[PDB]
């Protein structure tokens, strides 16, 4: 006789993994002990067709921070998470001075140290975050661009001056709360090609469901 | 039946079939404690809102569909798109009729949509390689409108078939022929640009295909008419 | 004891989170707060200040720079000329940078309200004549002439009658978020554009001089806001 | 100070816990929510709209 | 329509990064494996600025400790941090008498054990600290010194009578709490030469802001 | 027009123009329970508060602007001067009256504001690497007072662009000649030296530079008027 667990909230729920950064010590892969994850909640394979079917969305997120060495290991080193506002600057390099700026709200904790966690508001400077705009930002590259869907970049690094004397692996969960939902839509019922536009294969073209062969045959 | 008039313009219709206020919501207007309450926003009442009937669309057996872009179809048009281009921003709602005029010896079903932030979606090459965006012609196709290629899935990847969840309405030829939609204003914004963003897309897609013995006219004319609601401006250029 | 069970975040350090912190001087009752004149609350009291605008900021020659915080107007310059103009962007480079509204919205990410600037004449008490000053909302472009700007939202300023005139701009909201290098930049687009032309010509009797520098002084209306504390300066303690 | 044992559990992260952590911008005053139309609450909301049922699913 | 992030408190509050000690193993710095640090909140750059926004001001400052190895490990090495009121002499050496003087508030953490966190109050025993001070205490090198100024010296030093086995870094924030402020004054315009005196260089004047070719063109 | 009075001195002024109280407050005594209720402190009344007009300073094409410090200006000046030196502590409000006699033919804008703890930087040797401290004849002046040689940075390295926070005044030639200014005592504590420091400094400034044709008197002289509020002293010596 209940409907609690079709509601929003109980929908959007779960903290996903949506991020994992890889910082090893000899590589091809972020080199300077460190990493900058401007925040994608795509992250999560899953997600996009989920938000993709309503139009408008508001939404707190909850971060929690998962961090040890490729094989899972727990080792005494020190990190510092920061936190990059959209219109803050990413640090550009292992002692940007952005590693500094205050106004970059940082955690640090060490890898014993259970999970790191903190909640991040509708930053949008718009009332919703929109998942479809159709227009361009006063045939063009800029369509479907709504940028005031920034939350922001993460960035990770080992504290102190000199290299991590270990591999590390960070992986990033996110928990939606506080959801609400305007303008529902059409599910995508087709394959997804670019993280940007809605464009799919023209050639590929499958039928939303499994066929059958005679519509008298079961 | 019976005609209605609003200025200059006298449209002959239907006395009253079932109209459908999309989202339960009317076009209303927006109160002095806003974002610009110094600019105060005028709202256009004489000519500005009235009966723009738009060049009239030929229905065949081989259609695959059309659909608009709004504001973008008026902001060309008239006195309306005069407003939309010499100013800075622009809220406003919508009331949209649709009719064909066919005998009863032909047949054919159209479901009749609105869509918010319709964004366009192309082929992107074919093998799905090719980051091809959408041209200006597909986006804002003005009021000759534009014909859909891959209806199925709306030119967008996204099912026809779950279209209904927005505020639709039904024509099948046997049994009506008008269909009519009130549209509020939906946007994350109060007010927003009236030539760079399109708020949403009239969407007209033949879902029984249209059909006829030979002999009986083979193109069912499509008449599209629509009038702006509470619609205001701010800031002169 | 009472049973517990420690939730992620534990052991961590946010350095926003507010919390309180163990007293390292318990006893000690420190010197009490007494009465000082001019307390502020709110930055937002600064941001209603008005301040002096450098329109003129052109001349950079070390000696010239008072220059940047006066421009003139003089009988040479014939009716219709356009004598000078600027935007109504506070946080970007240029004329606002000086004012201090300007340098205020800096430490901000964010903003929107009404602004307002008055325009001071200090020539001489003998010359008379006409400006006319017109604002173009965002997006119209500068007024090709004068007859053009006349039909925009505009002032004829007499300086004849009066001194002083001040002007108000409706709205500039820096909300439209860009991304352009690869440093994202919360920037303006708003970039209202305030002109002022020579309505009719600088008229003197004889023994005035035939010059006269005018004065821009820029504040925000109490409707005025600003969001997402953000630390940024060329300008740091040296080693 | 305040006698307490840790149970069982401390420690552990559960993807499903809805805890609450600490705000990053605790004075931070995200831009109000204002009115939009047709906002959806709870997925049962779509379940009883119509849709095509594409019954002759046969041509691919 | 909320201007609470406009406050002072708001534009005050986050533990920003005031200072850093550095105890080598071998090294010409620091070579007693101790350190003493007179509390200076221009430690963290942009703040000089912000504060010399203000003529008076008066608040409380939350230090929050951070220390590891160079690579910013964690090892099992118990620290004593030292505060030093003003007036409190300093340890000269790694045995001096201060460091167990009772008067002399002080601290003991081990490396693992999270960050060390202590608030201190108004201390000064003027009624509000003074950034500017336009005389001398009773041409001169005492111009604009307002001593009563001083917050007091954190003395920092590896526990035991032996030097420790592992190189340290111990960083410094500070939070400011409860701020009140007085007389609102020019924002500088020019770059600061000395830490002292607000002398600026000469030759160097630069337009508060950026130049442009013509009073007519955009 | 008409003239006030303060003792002995008569000065003649205009009927009342708009004055400005610094910060709001009125110069106003200190209560009995301080930090020094047992040595009542003697508050002058008689000659120490009246109206003293300090030597006149000659406005010039060329002219930089000018500062004065307090209470410094006048613990050279008569019986004013006479306490702030031999006595311990002080604390004192100020009116300050800055007037300019110019001909409706001269042209000028003068910027009048009050700066408590105004600290002197000079220049540091040029290059930026000397830590010369600013004289003594520099950081207090007298009642002649000193010239700016950086008024764009107020020879202190901060906007003068941005003076107008201060309590301040304009004088535009072709609309006024007097500017008036109350000020009340500013500093971290109830009493203070009243030769080691200076709670604040006048400054004068030429905005927009002073102008006429040749033949006219290329001069103009700015006289400061100044009177002490609710002035008290404390421990002779």
């Amino acid at each position: 006789h209940s409907t609690a667990e079709t509601t929003l909230d109980s929908f959007f729920s779960r903290a996903g993994l949506v991020g994992e950064i890889d910082l090893p010590l000899k590589g091809t892969t972020n080199p300077n002990g460190y990493a900058n994850w401007d925040i994608d909640i795509t992250g999560y394979a899953q997600m996009r067709r989920k938000v993709e079917l309503f139009t408008y969305m508001r939404f707190d997120a909850e971060f929690t921070f998962v961090a040890c060495t490729p094989t899972g290991e727990v080792v005494p080193q020190l990190l510092q998470y920061m936190f990059v506002p959209p219109g803050a600057p990413k640090p550009d390099s292992r002692e940007s001075l952005a590693w500094q700026t205050a106004t970059n709200p940082s955690v640090f904790v060490k890898l014993s140290d259970p999970p790191a966690q903190v909640s991040v508001p509708f930053m949008s400077p718009a009332s919703a975050y929109q998942w479809f705009y159709d227009g361009y930002p006063t045939k063009d590259l800029e369509y479907g661009a709504m940028p005031n869907n920034m939350m922001g970049t993460f960035s990770v690094r080992t504290v102190g001056t000199s290299k991590s004397k270990y591999p590390l692996v960070v992986r990033i969960y996110m928990r939606m709360k506080h959801v609400r939902a305007w303008i529902p839509r059409p599910m995508r019922n087709q394959n997804y090609l670019f993280k940007a536009n809605p464009n799919y294969a023209g050639n590929s073209i499958k039928p939303t469901g499994a066929s059958r062969t005679a519509i008298t045959t079961l | 039946v019976a005609q209605l008039t609003i200025g200059n313009s006298t449209i002959t219709t239907q006395e009253a079939a079932n109209i459908i206020v999309g989202y339960g919501e009317w076009p209303s207007y927006c109160s002095d404690s806003d974002a610009t309450a110094v600019d105060k926003p005028t709202r256009p009442d004489v000519s500005v809102n009235r009966f723009y009937t738009l060049d009239t669309k030929l229905w065949e057996k081989s259609s695959k569909g059309w659909y608009w872009k709004f504001p973008d179809v008026l902001t060309e048009t008239g006195v309306f798109g005069q407003n939309a281009q010499f100013h800075y921003l622009y809220r406003s709602g919508f009331c949209i009729h649709v009719q064909c005029n066919a005998s009863k010896f032909h047949q054919g079903a159209l479901l009749v949509a609105v869509l918010p932030e319709y964004v366009i979606g192309t082929v992107a090459g074919g093998t799905g390689t090719e980051d091809t965006h959408p041209p200006y012609k597909q986006t804002q196709p003005g009021a000759d409108g534009f014909e859909l290629q891959h209806p199925y899935v709306l030119d967008a990847g996204i099912p026809i078939s779950q279209l209904t969840v927005c505020p639709h309405q039904w024509i099948n030829l046997r049994t009506n022929n008008c269909a009519t939609i009130i549209v509020p204003y939906i946007n994350a914004l109060p007010f927003d640009s009236a030539l760079n963003h399109c708020n949403f897309g009239l969407l007209v897609v033949p879902i029984s295909p249209l059909d006829y013995d030979q002999g009986a006219t083979p193109v069912i004319p499509i008449t599209i008419t629509l009038a702006p609601m509470c619609s205001e401006f701010a800031g002169l250029r | 004891g009472f049973p517990t069970e420690l939730k992620p975040g534990t052991n961590q350090f946010l350095t926003t989170d507010d919390g309180v912190s163990a007293p390292i001087l318990p006893n000690f009752h420190p010197t009490p707060c007494i009465h000082i004149p001019g307390e502020v609350r709110n930055l937002l009291e600064l941001c209603q200040v008005e301040t002096i605008l450098e329109v003129n900021n052109v001349p950079t020659n070390a000696t010239s720079l008072m220059e940047r915080l006066r421009f003139p107007v003089s009988a040479q310059a014939g009716k219709g000329e356009l004598c000078a103009v600027f935007r109504a962007d506070p946080g970007r480079n240029g004329p606002w940078q000086s004012t201090l509204l300007g340098q205020l919205c800096g430490y901000y990410t964010q903003w929107s309200g009404s602004l307002e600037v008055t325009f001071m004449f200090t020539g001489s008490f003998m010359a008379t004549g006409k400006m006319l000053i017109a604002y173009t909302p965002p997006g119209g472009p500068l007024p090709k002439d004068r007859a053009t700007a006349m039909l925009g939202t505009h002032v004829i300023w007499d300086f004849g009658l009066q001194s002083s005139v001040t002007l108000v701009i409706p709205w500039i909201s820096n909300t439209h978020y860009r991304a352009h290098a690869r440093d994202g930049v919360f920037d303006y687009y708003t970039t209202g554009l305030v002109s002022i032309w020579y309505q009719t010509n600088y008229v003197v009797p004889i023994g005035a001089p035939n010059t006269a520098y005018i004065i821009a002084l820029a504040a925000a209306q109490k409707n005025f806001t600003m969001k997402l504390c953000k630390d940024a300066s060329d300008i740091l303690q040296t080693g």
